């Protein structure tokens, strides 16, 4: 099942104070309109990816949804983040933990800590090893689907867990539907109102009219024509064009070598039609001293030459 | 620990005395990136973290911003925007045994590169051939842990070094990590030069109606100036208005 | 796993000829495989490694080939002493799986057995028990008979025998056959002999003891 | 001297734990991976384990999973075997075979050149009996030209094996001792002939040395012809 996302997924970027502006920034935003899968919780727990970020929303009535499961195979071979709210008692956890075959709750550890009506929001993110957690309760009355409407989602909680995370799965209270959307680098321009609080957002890249908003730094449009942006068909696949051949250049005969020259009469040689493999020399550790002008090691490996002089 | 395993501590909720570091002159190598030494006792910060490792001697040009090989790559890789200190010493004298320390360990294969503070702990035997590895070393599949020598007599490329990298998170937000500095009383409705958790400036500070939400720290104005500040003894919002001026 | 399968699972031949041993992995090894040599009871000792690399003191009739999945071994000129169970094991990763082994005999021309016969010793008597032995010494081929008679009653059902393996020099054959009897049993009885019939005796030769001689 | 030497086996009822020792010598011990192999009586040889060189790979052959450890030190150059929840099926002769010198980018052609003598681990509820050693004298009757036979009866031992020599080792031409027999009471049965001249049994001393480690039993057996 899948639902409209409407207008759901702002949070503020960062934790400055702005007011009464319109602030453009651009940051991993749930799209506007987007279609958010829909997970049901009657009479359903699977793994999901998490991409780039993950939205998570979920309806409540009994607290039946209690916690989440993020990291790559969840079968205690690497670390993965618990997070438990158990009655009055947020548990986080980023243990190797042993999971069952099918996690639920009945009615090597780096960091530990203790602490329908609600519709609880969440935007879950990794960037650069930290796992930032965004949240808004509020009170609803709507069981079929997500209401609509505008929230802001504040900051809570950044964890420097540095964990490579690809998959999650939530934690549900067996004797409440929940959504799950995904995240993408869109730029916003986002509504601070005289409090400081977050009353509309334009995403830039939803239709020509919010392109526009953008461009224009406004929500309001006056009558004309604007040029807001570019049209450009984008690339479907790459085309990587080699000349074909398999010999590999003789850089072992080169530096392993029994012996050298001397410095006034340095021996020169001439590489010429052989595919270069780069990766044993930076990967080798005999060396004391590698450094590289005009170009980078790394970006070597892919990279043509008409001539190699050693 | 191992290089491979790096410790991570977190600093929190503490006064960061930084003086007996640039005074000890114990260190080899103590480096700062994206702030100075001599200005950072007086600098608060929202979290500080130390990870901790050996490498050898050849390999302490590595622990930098956009350096290569297979500690950067393999083991530990800072990002290129990276705002904290390096510190390393040599730890010959602890760090070797007569028959060569073999407790430190590295990463020498990964089928990628490591992000920026990434912690690779896997065993997984790697694959080096098209023949597929079921789990079992031997030929073209590696064991990715290589240990280093460690020993009296190697040469300082290959002694011991103990390497702690500092990071700081600048980012404007609640401070628990200041410097050693004594705080001073506030003077409301007068041009004074302040000083707020390492924020400074000129200008008349006042009381203001501006209800800041328990995360804000910093109000900004257009010009991304500080408009207000949080007093980070009394949690009260002050509004900070440039010193009157005008053109003569 | 990779799976080892040798081939033959028996084989004889005769001194000089060329043996061929195959052995099969299910998967490629590259040249990961290794050759040895064991002898009855002893430690097996290492003949090829490196799928045809000789090990050294290996005497240079014994040759290795194959890569991949098909190994043979060879050996040019078949030697007395190169009677034995010979094993191809793969080391391409860290299992170091065996084949099922070949075991290697040896034809020659029919040799008769020394028959000899030894009564019971007096301590062993003194326990209660009598242990007769009947001795076959180098004899080829490995089949042969012996039926005990005790007073001319021919016995069955009272003894047990042992064959040694091929000899490393003469390729031959040894019997061991002790006939177990009780000492009130033993000293019922007078004539105690064992009749050996085997393909190098044109007729059925006999030794026989008298108790009390 | 490039050697291993074994140690540890011994008679064990199952269920119980033993340890076995390989102790390396003439060779950097830390340089190579070492393998546990077993050859159970009458059976090819089996791959029970495998260490790396420094122990930080460990292989089991799935009948010996869970059940048996590897070990190493490399200080005291010595390789162990613990074997716990022994069965009857784990009754077999264990080697210890180094392998080669793992290097960069090269798993070694060299290897596996290197066992030890070996040693058997017998797992069973029997116990332990020492042999008795009987003279099979040499016959009165023989013969003129030459060729005789004596030799020693190994009767009612347990467990495997006994171990015969002659002469103090100074007479292994025309030996022959047998496969040991398992009588009906479940005690072992061997013997061991060997073939001297006529004109040797008035003038040569025959003794044979019966050694049975697991019960300790240490016989030296005089063979001489009967008085007559
Ligand atoms: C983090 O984990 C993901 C998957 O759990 C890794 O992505 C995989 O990388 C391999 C290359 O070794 C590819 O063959 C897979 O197809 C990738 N999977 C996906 C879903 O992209 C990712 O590389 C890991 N991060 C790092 C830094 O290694
Ligand atoms: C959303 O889903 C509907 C059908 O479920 C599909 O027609 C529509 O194109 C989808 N839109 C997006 C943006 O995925
Ligand atoms: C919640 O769970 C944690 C660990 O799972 C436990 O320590 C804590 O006591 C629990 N809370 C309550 C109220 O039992
Ligand atoms: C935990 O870390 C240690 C490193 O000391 C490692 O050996 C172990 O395999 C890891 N995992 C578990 C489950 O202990
Ligand atoms: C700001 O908060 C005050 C309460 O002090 C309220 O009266 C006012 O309407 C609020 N303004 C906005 C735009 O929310
Ligand atoms: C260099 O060549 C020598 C042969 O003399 C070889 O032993 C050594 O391993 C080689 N080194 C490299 C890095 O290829
Ligand atoms: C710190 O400042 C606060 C003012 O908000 C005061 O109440 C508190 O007692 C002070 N603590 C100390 C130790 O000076």
């Amino acid at each position: 099942a899948y639902t409209n996302s409407f207008t759901r997924g702002v949070y503020y970027p960062d934790k400055v104070f702005r007011s009464s502006v319109l602030h453009s920034t651009q940051d991993l935003f749930l799209p506007f309109f987007s279609n958010v899968t829909w997970f049901h919780a009657i009479h359903d727990n699977p793994v999901l990816p998490f991409n780039d970020g993950v939205y998570f929303a979920s309806t409540e009535k009994s607290n039946i949804i209690r916690g989440w499961i993020f990291g790559t195979t969840l079968d205690s071979k690497t670390q993965s983040l618990l997070i438990v709210n158990n009655a009055t008692n947020v548990v986080i956890k980023v243990c190797e933990f042993q999971f069952c075959n099918d996690p639920f709750l009945g009615v090597n550890c780096t960091f530990e800590y203790v602490s329908f009506k609600n519709l609880r929001e969440f935007v879950f993110k990794n960037i650069d090893g930290y796992f930032k957690i965004y949240s808004k309760h509020t009170p609803i009355n709507l069981v079929r689907d997500l209401p609509q409407g505008f929230s802001a989602l504040e900051p809570l909680v950044d964890l420097p867990i540095g964990i490579n995370i690809t998959r999650f799965q939530t934690l549900l209270a067996l004797h409440a539907a929940y959504y799950v959307g995904y995240l993408q680098p869109r730029t916003f321009l986002l509504k601070y109102n005289e409090n400081g609080t977050i009353t509309d957002a334009v995403d830039c890249a939803l239709d020509p009219l919010s392109e526009t908003k953008c461009t224009l730094k406004s929500f309001t449009v006056e009558k004309g024509i604007y040029q807001t942006s570019n049209f450009r068909v984008q690339p479907t696949e790459s085309i990587v064009r080699f000349p074909n051949i398999t010999n590999l250049c003789p850089f072992g005969e080169v530096f392993n070598a029994t012996r050298f020259a001397s410095v006034y009469a340095w021996n020169r040689k001439r590489i010429s039609n052989c595919v270069a493999d780069y990766s044993v020399l930076y990967n080798s550790a005999s060396f004391s001293t590698f450094k590289c002008y005009g170009v980078s090691p790394t970006k070597l490996n892919d990279l043509c030459f008409t001539n190699v002089y050693a | 620990a191992s290089v491979y395993a790096w410790n991570r501590k977190r600093i929190s909720n503490c006064v960061a005395d930084y003086s007996v570091l640039y005074n000890s002159a114990s260190f080899s190598t103590f480096k700062c990136y994206g702030v100075s030494p001599t200005k950072l006792n007086d600098l608060c910060f929202t979290n500080v973290y130390a990870d901790s490792f050996v490498i050898r001697g050849d390999e302490v040009r590595q622990i930098a911003p956009g350096q290569t090989g297979k500690i950067a790559d393999y083991n530990y890789k800072l990002p290129d925007d990276f705002t904290g200190c390096v510190i390393a010493w040599n730890s010959n004298n602890l760090d070797s045994k007569v028959g060569g320390n073999y407790n430190y360990l590295y990463r020498l294969f990964r089928k990628s590169n490591l992000k920026p503070f990434e912690r690779d702990i896997s065993t997984e035997i790697y694959q080096a051939g098209s023949t597929p590895c079921n789990g079992v070393e031997g030929f073209n599949c590696y064991f990715p842990l290589q240990s280093y020598g460690f020993q009296p007599t190697n040469g300082v490329g290959y002694q011991p070094y103990r390497v702690v990298v500092l990071s700081f998170e600048l980012l404007h937000a609640p401070a628990t990590v200041c410097g050693p500095k004594k705080s001073t009383n506030l003077v409301k409705n007068k041009c004074v030069n302040f000083n707020f958790n390492g924020l400074t400036g000129t200008g008349v500070l006042t009381e203001s109606n501006k209800k800041f939400l328990p995360f804000q720290q910093f109000g900004r104005d257009i010009a991304d100036t500080t408009d207000a500040v949080r007093d980070p003894q009394t949690l009260e919002i002050l509004d900070i208005t440039p010193c009157s001026f005008g053109g003569v | 796993d990779i799976q080892l399968t040798q081939s033959p699972s028996s084989l004889s031949a005769s001194v000089g000829d060329r043996v061929t041993i195959t052995c099969r992995a299910s998967q490629g090894i590259s040249n990961y495989l290794a050759w040895y040599q064991q002898k009855p009871g002893k430690v097996p000792k290492l003949l090829i490694y490196a799928a045809s690399t000789l090990q050294s003191g290996v005497p240079s009739r014994f040759s290795g080939s194959g890569s991949g999945t098909d190994f043979t071994l060879t050996i040019s000129s078949l030697q007395p002493e190169d009677v034995a169970t010979y094993y191809c094991q793969k080391y391409n990763n860290a299992l170091g799986t065996f084949g099922q082994g070949t075991k290697v005999e040896i034809k020659r021309t029919v040799a008769a057995p020394s028959v000899f016969i030894f009564p019971p010793s007096d301590e062993q008597l003194k326990s209660g028990t009598a242990s007769v032995v009947c001795l076959l010494n180098n004899f080829y081929p490995r089949e042969a008979k012996v039926q005990w008679k005790v007073d001319n009653a021919l016995q069955s059902g009272n003894s047990q025998e042992s064959v040694t393996e091929q000899d490393s020099k003469d390729s031959t054959y040894s019997l061991s056959s002790t006939l177990t009897l009780s000492k009130a049993d033993y000293e019922k009885h007078k004539v105690y002999a064992c009749e050996v019939t085997h393909q190098g005796l044109s007729s059925p030769v006999t030794k026989s003891f008298n108790r009390g001689e | 001297e490039v050697q291993l030497v074994e140690s540890g086996g011994g008679l064990v009822k199952p269920g119980e734990s033993l340890r076995l020792s390989c102790a390396a010598s003439g060779f950097t011990f830390s340089d190579y991976y070492m393998t546990w192999i077993r050859q159970a009586p009458g059976k090819g040889l089996e791959w029970v384990s495998y260490i790396r060189s420094s122990g930080h790979t460990i292989y089991y052959a799935d009948s010996v999973k869970g059940r048996f450890t590897i070990s190493r030190d490399n200080a005291k150059n010595s390789l162990y075997l613990q074997m716990n929840s022994l069965r009857v099926e784990d009754t077999a002769v264990y080697y210890c075979a180094r392998g080669g010198v793992l290097r960069f980018l090269e798993w070694p052609l060299n290897a596996f050149d290197i066992w030890g003598q070996g040693t058997m681990v017998t797992v069973s509820s029997a116990s332990t009996k020492g042999p008795s050693v009987f003279p099979l004298a040499p016959s009165s009757k023989s013969t003129s030209g030459g060729t005789a036979a004596l030799g020693c009866l190994v009767k009612d031992y347990f467990p495997e094996p006994v171990t015969v020599s002659w002469n103090s080792g100074a007479l292994t031409s025309g030996v022959h001792t047998f496969p040991a027999v398992l009588q009906s009471s479940g005690l072992y049965s061997l013997s061991s002939v060997v073939t001297v001249p006529s004109s040797s049994l008035g003038t040569q001393t025959y003794i044979c040395n019966v050694n049975h480690k697991p019960s300790n039993t240490k016989v030296d057996k005089k063979v001489e012809p009967k008085s007559c």
